């Protein structure tokens, strides 16, 4: 089919994504969580790794990965040392506000997920590293860890399987780095939240030094469904490859900015206008949107009047999904003193551990600072631009590639508006 | 603005008294064994968080003392506690209010909401009123974007405020009321204000389109 | 019977399993530029100043940390490679202050010297400087700390062969500080050591400040009689007069380090 | 770091008695020979010179690095003291 | 079958140490951790 759009509410995973029914066991039991767990545990990781693997799952972290082949690094026999799931809940990326609605809305199909998922790795436990800043859904989550533990869902003999499993949340100190697969991993272990270079890869040296594999919140609460609903009623959304539904963020100047789910391959003016009722000043209004939080390359108008909503669509338009994070800008709006923010998150996120990020990413600041004031030349867009290409795809972790983006995206579509700012500039002081 | 080097003052020096309290040491014996046994210097975090929250900022004799519990080199602290920006290494005041500002709360007018904070107070970003009860400044993504724009006074979240709203919530903490958390617009979370456009039908139950065989 | 092998250039090697990129140039005698690594200290990668073109990937590999893979062709002096090596360069001197006639290693200094031979020739940085302020960590070595290219070799020398976890980066992003966030003083019968392994002037000598450029002095290969282990040392002198001892290297003896009294 | 000077073979002569100029303190030699160096690519060639010469030598063998193991995954070992606490 | 009001209000309660309480109840369900072999890497 070509269609895309209009998800019928009998399938939504995230049945309670606005809270309005109960978030505790009680409820999340009515709504179908919990249920034939011990049927899907004893049925053997070949068959949840079988199961992850037909959806076409991706990993809605940022990265999109395929999931079934993700958790496959970690099917292999044990050399004596325990194995390990994290879940990251660290919820970094401006824009993104996602895994929020999870952890406080139905915390009982993360805690599944993490069974589940943990089952098919072969895992004893699972970490869920969420925020510092989230400390009443931490409450939240720890409330019902406690409820999953009082009922045997999870702890001694899960769900009456065979299986030991453990829950444990731990808090973030506040750093976007942290959400960063590696710094995650070594955030737990009591150190700065500093990447790791790879190899090793963390299913042979994770946390701890133990086999790991890091998970999205997204990714691990809809393992469960996936189990039960079957690998291809999930392939059903989406177009090849881009299976599935999705949690949309939109954000900025729109009308009713929220968080909705939608299928895979929306268009993207569809996702604006019906869940989000539309750009404010109308659809003309529009100038440029963020198709998936801060990292991602911006895009103007004309890109935006065709282009899906999917790792692949989002790529031939030289951006990406990210994390599905929509934000949104109206003419009224002074682009470059948004994307110039977006350089001082960055700026201020860096872990500070490899060169082109550390000094890149503050010079790119302090590059985009004069642009936004007007004070440069037109000749260093080019230079700009250059000193972007030499920390993309030079530094450890994926930070500095993802504050690269935002500066290559604003000169490949908005060089003009760079241009005419720095003739008013050198007019007015002559 | 902020500095990584410590210098002793005579109210901050290693023999500035702080101690765990007893009802804080049955809490710690417990962070330390959700790791595996000769890893506890994974524990770092949340005890130091743990120090923080029974005093509201670290100073250097809080830290010295996580070192001691947990037996880690002081420095492997320093570093942990200089690195994360939740940790207070100064002082700061009862209420911290923390006001978003990264591009999806900046289209939103987050200035404002600054700019209203900053003469309501009679302070500015990194001040604190001499109450010594507030202590303002700007962050980073909430990560409740699209409630923007919104502000975190110590551990709640205050949404979708408009510059009106906002001075409620500075009245009620002088008043020593607490201002609920929560949006400030009608809706209650994230959903789309103007009644929502998803999940309307009644939830499906369970049992429901699972695949057969299972 | 298990030597891999690979080619450095197209010629090939035949390397141990658990070999990198950086060993298996040594062997074809090509030296891969760095800053972080050191052959005895654990590796730590952050510099990326060891970037190395594979033939046939696309990205770049660290050649200090990249374990090598059976039938791969470095291609030590590609474009990629060079062109990595160039904006790498470029960004370790852009906060880094023209210090170089005020420095204790200019003439010898790794930053400089790597400079001429990977590095572009102009800068295109128009902004200012950060200035870091210095600490006092004893009366051996001196801290001039604006010059830190934040390499953290003194931090895995003091760890690992010292074992004084004293030092640390407090900090972050930009910002990062290498030091002891307090005010304590690096003492250690080797603490001196850290003047050599850092690749620039942040650590120098305080006894040996402002007294000498190396290409003044004459290098005399002799021993050290402080100790019975005989450390092999080089004596620089000047113009009759002895300068400053430093560490020959003698693997089977003292590697590449000397005590404080030594020194 | 650079290993470029350690490739050649030198070949020095005994260090003489320098001492300071009564005028001005510079360093005085009375030793013609005090700064030559010559350069050969041989242990052989550097002997063979000496020995036509009539120069007494005196050859020390080439110290090499021993090559050693590395491993950037080592620094989070399981169990091993190899693992690092901070990057 | 109520869905029009915000049923997630428990944390209008939750004080400074409310994370710490729970985890501390939940100490007595966990499993033994496994042990390296020795008390640290011995800094
Ligand atoms: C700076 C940075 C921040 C990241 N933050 C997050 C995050 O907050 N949540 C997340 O699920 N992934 C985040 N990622 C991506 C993770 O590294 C990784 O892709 C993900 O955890 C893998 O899990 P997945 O299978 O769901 O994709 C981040 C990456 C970078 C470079
Ligand atoms: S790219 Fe930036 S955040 Fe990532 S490891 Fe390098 S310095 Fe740290
Ligand atoms: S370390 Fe000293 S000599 Fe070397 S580049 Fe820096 S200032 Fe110049
Ligand atoms: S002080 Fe020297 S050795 Fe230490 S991190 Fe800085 S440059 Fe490297
Ligand atoms: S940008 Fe302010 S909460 Fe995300
Ligand atoms: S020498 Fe390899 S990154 Fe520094
Ligand atoms: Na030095």
């Amino acid at each position: 089919k070509t269609s895309f759009g209009s998800l019928k509410d009998e399938d939504r995973i995230f049945t309670n994504l606005y809270g309005r029914h109960d978030w505790r066991l009680k409820g999340a039991l009515r709504r179908g969580d919990w249920y034939k767990t011990k049927e899907i545990l004893l049925k053997g990781p070949d068959w949840i790794l079988g199961e992850m693997k037909t959806s076409g799952l991706r990993g809605r972290g940022g990265a999109g990965f395929p999931t079934g082949l993700k958790w496959s690094f970690m099917n292999k026999p044990s050399d004596g040392r325990p194995k390990y799931l994290v879940v990251n809940a660290d919820e970094g990326e401006p824009g993104t506000c996602k895994d929020r609605e999870i952890m406080r809305h139905d915390p009982h199909k993360l805690v599944e997920g993490c069974l589940v998922g943990g089952r098919a790795m072969g895992a004893r436990a699972a970490y869920i590293y969420i925020r510092g800043e989230f400390y009443n859904e931490a409450s939240n989550l720890q409330v019902a860890i406690r409820e999953a533990y009082e009922a045997g869902l999870i702890g001694k003999n899960a769900c009456g399987s065979d299986y030991d499993f453990d829950v444990f949340v731990v808090r973030g100190a506040g750093a976007y780095i942290c959400g960063e697969e590696t710094a995650l991993i070594e955030s737990i272990e009591g150190k700065q939240g500093k990447p790791r270079l790879k190899p090793p890869f963390p299913a042979d040296v994770g946390v701890f030094g133990c086999p790991t594999t890091v998970a999205n919140v997204e990714t691990v609460a809809v393992s469960p469904t996936i189990c039960r609903r079957g690998g291809t009623w999930f392939a059903g959304f989406g177009r090849e490859r881009n299976s599935g539904t999705k949690l949309f963020n939109i954000s900025g100047h729109v009308n009713h900015p929220c968080t909705v789910e939608e299928e895979m391959s929306v268009p993207l003016k569809e996702l604006i206008e019906k869940h989000a009722g539309g750009v404010t000043g109308g659809w003309d209004n529009l100038l440029a949107v963020i198709p998936g939080g801060s990292s991602t390359p911006l895009i103007p108008k004309s890109v935006c009047e065709t282009v899906l909503m999917d790792f692949d669509a989002l790529v031939q338009a030289q951006t990406g999904l990210g994390t599905a994070a929509v934000i949104v800008m109206d003419r009224s709006t002074d682009i470059v003193k948004a994307i110039a923010r977006l350089i001082e998150f960055y700026k201020h996120e860096s872990c500070g551990q490899c060169t082109p990020c550390r000094e890149g990413v503050d010079w790119m600041n302090k590059v985009m600072a004069r642009f936004v004031k007007g004070d440069a030349r037109p000749a260093e867009i080019d230079s700009l631009w250059e000193i972007s290409k030499q920390i993309e795809g030079h530094t450890i972790c994926a930070l500095g590639d993802g504050a690269a983006w935002p500066v290559q995206g604003l000169i490949r579509h908005f060089r003009p508006e760079l241009e005419d700012r720095m003739q008013r500039f050198a007019q007015q002081h002559r | 603005g902020a500095l990584f080097v410590h210098r002793d003052t005579p109210e901050n020096n290693p023999d500035t008294p702080f101690d765990f309290t007893p009802e804080n040491y049955k809490r710690i014996e417990a962070i330390v064994k959700n790791y595996p046994e000769g890893h506890q210097a994974a524990a770092v975090l949340p005890v130091l968080d743990l120090a923080q929250r029974q005093n509201g900022w670290l100073p250097i004799s809080a830290m010295n003392k996580v070192a001691e519990v947990l037996q880690v080199p002081p420095m492997r602290v320093y570093e942990v506690a200089t690195f994360y920006t939740m940790y207070n290494r100064k002082p700061v005041g009862k209420y911290h209010i923390q006001v978003c500002t990264t591009t999806p709360c900046m289209l939103r007018d987050s200035d404002s909401i600054l700019e209203t904070l900053q003469r309501k107070l009679g302070i500015k970003v990194g001040e604190t009123t001499p109450d010594k009860l507030f202590t303002l400044i700007e962050v980073e993504c909430l990560g409740a974007c699209v409630n923007a724009p919104m502000v975190q006074i110590n551990d709640n979240y205050y949404e979708d405020l408009t510059p009106k709203d906002i001075e409620e919530i500075i009245d009620e903490l002088k008043a020593g009321k607490v201002p609920k958390p929560g949006p400030r617009s009608g809706r209650f979370c994230c959903e789309p204000a103007g009644g929502l456009t998803s999940l309307t039908e009644p939830p499906k139950g369970p049992g429901f389109g699972v695949q057969a065989g299972l | 019977s298990n030597l891999i092998e690979v080619f450095v250039d197209g010629q090939s090697v035949m390397v141990e399993p658990g070999t990198t990129v950086l060993q298996a140039c040594e062997k074809v005698g090509m030296q891969i530029p760095r800053f972080c690594y050191h052959e005895r200290l654990s590796v730590a990668g952050n510099c990326r100043m060891c970037l190395v073109e594979i033939e046939k990937a696309p990205k770049v590999v660290a050649a200090c940390a990249m374990p090598v893979m059976k039938g791969w062709n470095i291609l030590t002096n590609s474009e990629k490679s060079k062109k990595a090596r160039e904006g790498v360069m470029e960004f370790l001197l852009a906060n880094h202050p023209l210090d170089c006639p005020i420095c204790d290693q200019g003439g010898e200094c790794d930053l400089q010297d790597q400079s001429m031979m990977f590095g572009s020739d102009r800068s295109r940085f128009l902004e200012g400087k950060r200035a870091v302020e210095d600490k006092n960590i004893g009366p051996l070595v001196k801290t001039i700390m604006t010059r830190c290219i934040q390499c953290t070799r003194c931090i895995r020398f003091a760890s690992e062969i010292a074992g004084v976890d004293d030092l640390g980066t407090t900090g972050r992003g930009n910002d990062m500080q290498v030091g002891t966030y307090i005010e304590k003083m690096f003492m250690s019968e080797l603490s001196g050591n850290v003047i050599d392994i850092c690749p620039v002037g942040a650590l120098t000598s305080k006894p040996y400040a402002f007294t000498a450029r190396p290409w003044e002095t004459r290098k005399t290969e002799s021993i050290d009689v402080m100790d019975a282990v005989g450390s092999n040392i080089v004596v620089s002198t000047r113009t009759g007069e002895v300068m400053r001892i430093l560490p020959r290297m003698h693997e089977d003896i003292n590697e590449e380090w000397i005590s404080d009294k030594t020194r | 770091s650079g290993v470029n000077n350690t490739k050649k073979w030198k070949m020095e002569f005994d260090t003489r008695e320098r001492w300071e100029n009564p005028l001005m303190g510079w360093a005085s030699t009375a030793d013609p020979l005090s700064n030559m160096v010559l350069t050969f690519s041989a242990k052989e060639d550097a002997i063979a010179f000496a020995e036509k010469n009539g120069w007494s030598y005196d050859v020390e063998e080439k110290k090499v690095p021993k090559p050693k193991s590395k491993s950037y995954g080592a620094n989070f070992s399981w169990n091993k003291r190899t693992r690092v606490s901070t990057k | 079958t109520d869905t029009t009001t915000y049923k997630n209000l428990q944390h209008h309660d939750y004080n400074t140490y409310t994370f710490l309480d729970l985890n501390l109840d939940l100490s007595k369900f966990r499993l033994p951790q496994p042990s390296s072999g020795r008390e640290s890497p011995r800094h």
